[PDB]
């Protein structure tokens, strides 16, 4: 696979940042009033 | 085969549309 | 908090009045049924919904009316 | 007005009484006066004892306090009951019975709220009222 | 000889005073938890706090890992109780932003300012007290092994 | 977002100019290790049996991360560990990563802050901002040529560090 480094880099990030960040970011917007 | 450059070229397509897809998304939150 | 309506079917029964467990509805002079009295809704913001008003209504389909809207710590029945 | 001074009923207690938001939101008070000392059903669960005389209970919801109050009128024939709403900051707000007279019963100086001069049936349909403010009942 | 009475001299509270909730030795523990101590700054008791459950959190994930039958067991474990540290620092972060409006108070932990201080004593508490659960692990075999090298 | 000094603001221009100028230095400490063979078994192929299936690559050949890739790492997952505890708990002197809703905003400098020389502000955003163009500079002569990065630093610095 060209490029191989590639999944071990982006699919920790997608799994795990990625959605960290959206569920805090939105807790933040929806329970501020 | 693909090489690096072209999935960097890729990815930097996928950053654009992400860029448009976020203030498409700001237009439509008015 | 719910709407609560009163329609001139009404016959002035006082069934709804009673059967009321959040005191929403009391019982106002009018001159349009032979009982003299139409039911009436001042106290909507205590409107819990459970619709025994409409339960005990007595005239083909329903007088009183309770339609369902924003909910509020009253209306959701919350001891917390 | 509501005498924060009258004696309670004698409980033993229990884990169903009223939460944080009694004293941060708002919370219910119930004044009666029995003839004599009796036990009756706590609204919260339990039973508890009532003393001969004024009785003042502190509530969370309003539907326990007049469930409270149906059940010593069916139970006891007590009819002089006052239900008070108290919010955080002490002003006390008179609930039930508004006027001193019972809903089901009429009493003058009240008016109507919510009263349509039409039966049910003649209820607009939502196209009329779609993209404008009027009302369903017309 | 009544052992359970109403909480707080108050029958009509949804409370019971009873020996598990109200009893002196209670009382007392309770009292002397760093959450509740009084003359704490807020600081103080995210460290103490922090200092228990990190140096806590490291033995289930060395013990129990994907990589406990390896000889880098105690490392993935310690880094293991040091994402769940992060995490965990991230939740009081997202709680102290979201639960407070910003006030002059400090000195109480249900204040912007004082939720933050114990955020920061409680993510300090928590690498310290995990970096020295690593310490003692590495360094004394008795607890590579949790007990079996005395047999 | 913006309340609190993220997003567009001079204080996110200056950590960012703060963090490029010590990537400017990483990279170039790095490439002098590199080229010189400072990393210890910079070609053994770390194995799945020992450090589990995170070190896997799939690649063509070894099937395993290299360990000097996983060694640059850790040497940045020291400095993330640095980085959110000073932005979880700075020190009291210390300028913060995330500000309080009423703060002051910092002027922005315009086309270039006044020339002031030494431990200055002025003169730490001065290189801030020449550590990213250069980052920039140095990303887009390395995919526009094919040169590995560190090759590149040894090229535009006349093979002085290796
Ligand atoms: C919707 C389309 C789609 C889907 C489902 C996937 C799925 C996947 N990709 Mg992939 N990818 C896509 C488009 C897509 N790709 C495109 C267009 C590109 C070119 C830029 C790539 C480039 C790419 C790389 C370079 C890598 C992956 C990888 C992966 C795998 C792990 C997830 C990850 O790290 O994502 C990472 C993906 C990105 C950073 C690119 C963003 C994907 C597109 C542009 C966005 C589409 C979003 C969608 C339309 C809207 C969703 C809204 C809502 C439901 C959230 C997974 C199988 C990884 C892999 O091989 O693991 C085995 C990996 O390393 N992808
Ligand atoms: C697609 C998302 C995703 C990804 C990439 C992973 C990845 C992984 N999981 Mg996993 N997991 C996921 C979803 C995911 N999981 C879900 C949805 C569940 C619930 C069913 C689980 C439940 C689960 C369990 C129960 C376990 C794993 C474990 C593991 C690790 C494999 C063992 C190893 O070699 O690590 C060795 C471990 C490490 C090197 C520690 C990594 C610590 C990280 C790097 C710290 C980062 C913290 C945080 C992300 C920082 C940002 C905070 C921000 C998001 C707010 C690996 C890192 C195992 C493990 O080892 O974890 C301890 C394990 O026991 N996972
Ligand atoms: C509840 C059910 C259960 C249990 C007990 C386990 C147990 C385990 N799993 Mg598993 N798992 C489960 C469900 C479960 N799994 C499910 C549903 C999934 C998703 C399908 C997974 C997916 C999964 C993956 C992918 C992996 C594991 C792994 C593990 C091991 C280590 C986990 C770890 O690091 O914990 C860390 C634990 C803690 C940090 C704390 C534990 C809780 C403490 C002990 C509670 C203490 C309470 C205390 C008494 C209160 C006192 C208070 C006061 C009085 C003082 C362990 C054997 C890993 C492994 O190696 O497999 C063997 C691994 O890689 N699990
Ligand atoms: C990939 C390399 C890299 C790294 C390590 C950093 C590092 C940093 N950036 Mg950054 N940045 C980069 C590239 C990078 N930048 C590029 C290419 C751009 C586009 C020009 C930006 C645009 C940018 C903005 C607009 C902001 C940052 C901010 C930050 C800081 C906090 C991280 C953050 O956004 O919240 C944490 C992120 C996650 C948890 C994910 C941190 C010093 C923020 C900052 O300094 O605020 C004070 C901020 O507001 N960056
Ligand atoms: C262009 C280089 C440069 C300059 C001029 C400054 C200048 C400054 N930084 Mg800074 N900084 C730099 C690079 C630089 N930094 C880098 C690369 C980092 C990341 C490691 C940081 C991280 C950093 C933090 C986290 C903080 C500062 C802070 C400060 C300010 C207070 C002084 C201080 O505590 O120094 C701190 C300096 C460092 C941590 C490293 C810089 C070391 C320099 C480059 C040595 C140069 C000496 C050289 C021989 C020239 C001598 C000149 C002579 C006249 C004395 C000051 C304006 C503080 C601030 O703004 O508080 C309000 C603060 O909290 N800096
Ligand atoms: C090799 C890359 C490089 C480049 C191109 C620059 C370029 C510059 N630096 Mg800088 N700097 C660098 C590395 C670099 N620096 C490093 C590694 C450090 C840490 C020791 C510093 C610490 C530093 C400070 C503390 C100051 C500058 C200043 C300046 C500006 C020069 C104006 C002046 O009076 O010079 C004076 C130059 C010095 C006192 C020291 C410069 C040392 C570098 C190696 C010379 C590079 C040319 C200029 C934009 C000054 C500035 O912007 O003034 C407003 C200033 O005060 N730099
Ligand atoms: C960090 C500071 C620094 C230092 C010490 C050097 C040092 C050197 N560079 Mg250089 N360079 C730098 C930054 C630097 N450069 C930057 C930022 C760029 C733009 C990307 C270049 C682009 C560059 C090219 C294109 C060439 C050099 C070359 C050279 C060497 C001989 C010419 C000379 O005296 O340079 C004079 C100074 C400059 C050219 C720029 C300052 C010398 C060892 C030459 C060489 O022999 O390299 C193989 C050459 O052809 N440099
Ligand atoms: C270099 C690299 C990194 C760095 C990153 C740094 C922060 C790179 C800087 C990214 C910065 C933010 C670039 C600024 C761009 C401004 C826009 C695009 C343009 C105007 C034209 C880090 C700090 C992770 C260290 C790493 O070991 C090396
Ligand atoms: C669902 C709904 C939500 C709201 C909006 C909506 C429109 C109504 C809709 C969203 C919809 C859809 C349209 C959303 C789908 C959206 C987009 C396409 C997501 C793509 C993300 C690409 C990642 C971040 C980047 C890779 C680039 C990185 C930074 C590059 C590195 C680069 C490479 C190596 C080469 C060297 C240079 C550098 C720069 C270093
Ligand atoms: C057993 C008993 C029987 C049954 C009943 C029961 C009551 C439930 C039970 C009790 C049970 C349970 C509740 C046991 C109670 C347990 C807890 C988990 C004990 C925690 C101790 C933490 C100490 C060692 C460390 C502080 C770290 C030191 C200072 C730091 C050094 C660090 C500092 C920052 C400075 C820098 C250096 C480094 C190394 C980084
Ligand atoms: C943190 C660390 C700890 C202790 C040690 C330490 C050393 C003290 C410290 C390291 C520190 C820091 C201070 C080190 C970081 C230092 C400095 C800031 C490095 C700056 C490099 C900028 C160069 C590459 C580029 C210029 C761009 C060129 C290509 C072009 C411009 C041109 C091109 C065509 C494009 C158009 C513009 C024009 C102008 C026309
Ligand atoms: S729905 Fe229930 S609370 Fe509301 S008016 Fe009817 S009977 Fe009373
Ligand atoms: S129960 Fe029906 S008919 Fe009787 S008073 Fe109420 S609305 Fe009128």
């Amino acid at each position: 696979m060209t490029a191989a480094y590639l999944p071990s880099i982006l699919v920790p990030i997608i799994g795990l940042i990625f959605p960290g960040l959206v569920m805090a970011f939105a807790f933040i917007y929806i329970e501020q009033d | 085969m693909i090489s690096d450059t072209q999935i960097f070229i890729a990815l930097i397509l996928a950053l654009v549309s992400l860029v448009l897809a976020i203030r498409l998304g700001r237009a439509l939150y008015q | 908090s719910h709407s609560v309506k009163v329609y001139d079917t009404c016959i002035g029964c006082t069934q709804c009045v009673r059967a009321c467990p959040c005191d929403v509805l009391e019982m106002v002079s009018w001159d349009g049924c032979k009982a003299g009295q139409i039911a009436s809704a001042p106290r909507t913001e205590d409107c819990i919904g459970c619709k025994r008003c409409e339960t005990a209504c007595p005239t083909d389909f329903l007088s009183v009316r309770v339609y369902l809207g924003g909910e509020t710590t009253r209306s959701m029945g919350l001891a917390y | 007005t509501l005498n924060l001074q009258i004696p309670s009923p004698t409980f033993e207690g229990s884990t169903g009484g009223w939460l944080r938001a009694a004293e941060v939101e708002e919370k219910y008070a119930i004044t009666w006066t029995s003839p004599k000392e009796q036990v009756f059903e706590m609204p919260t669960g339990g039973a508890a004892i009532m003393r001969q005389g004024e009785n003042l209970l502190y509530l969370a919801r309003k539907e326990q306090c007049l469930a409270l109050a149906t059940q010593v009128k069916n139970s006891f024939k007590i009819t002089d009951y006052k239900v008070y709403r108290i919010f955080p900051s002490g002003e006390v707000q008179y609930l039930h019975p508004k006027d001193g007279v019972f809903p089901e019963k009429v009493n003058a100086g009240r008016v109507g709220v919510g009263n349509v001069s039409h039966s049910i049936g003649k209820n607009l349909n939502p196209a009329q009222i779609k993209f404008t403010s009027k009302s369903f009942n017309g | 000889s009544q052992f359970i009475k109403p909480y707080n001299d108050d029958p009509f509270v949804g409370n019971l005073a009873t020996p598990v909730s109200t009893s002196s030795f209670t009382k007392s523990l309770l009292s002397n938890l760093p959450a509740y101590r009084a003359g704490l700054s807020p600081l103080l008791r995210g460290v103490e706090i922090g200092l228990t459950h990190g140096y806590f959190l490291v033995g289930p994930f060395y013990k129990l890992g994907p990589l406990r039958n390896s000889d880098v067991a105690l490392l993935s474990g310690f880094f293991s109780a040091l994402g769940l540290i992060i995490i965990l620092v991230a939740c009081l972060t997202i709680y102290g932003v979201v639960s407070f409006e910003e006030t002059e108070a400090k000195d109480q932990l249900q204040t912007a300012k004082g939720w933050r201080q114990f955020t920061s004593g409680w993510l300090v508490g928590s690498v310290g007290g995990a970096s020295f659960a690593y310490i003692l692990i590495s360094n004394i075999p008795f607890l590579q092994t949790a007990g079996m090298s005395m047999l | 977002f913006g309340g609190r000094g993220l997003g567009v603001t001079v204080n996110a221009e200056r950590w960012n100019g703060r963090h490029a100028m010590f990537g400017i230095f990483a990279m170039v400490m790095t490439s002098y290790m590199k080229g010189h063979g400072l990393i210890p078994d910079a070609d053994k192929i770390l194995d799945v049996a020992q450090w589990g299936s995170l070190a896997s690559v799939w690649d063509g050949a070894g099937n395993g991360i290299s360990n000097e890739r996983a060694i640059i790492l850790i040497a940045h997952v020291h400095v993330l560990v640095v980085s959110v505890i000073a932005a979880v708990a700075p020190f009291g002197f210390q300028d913060t990563l995330v500000k309080e809703k009423g703060y002051t905003p910092e002027a922005p400098a315009g086309l270039i802050p006044p020339f002031k020389t030494g431990l200055t502000p002025e003169a730490e955003l001065i290189n801030g901002r020449l550590a990213m163009l250069g980052i920039i500079s140095i990303v887009t002569a390395s995919v526009f040529t094919g040169t590995p990065v560190v090759d590149t630093i040894n090229l535009g610095m006349g093979k002085i560090l290796y």
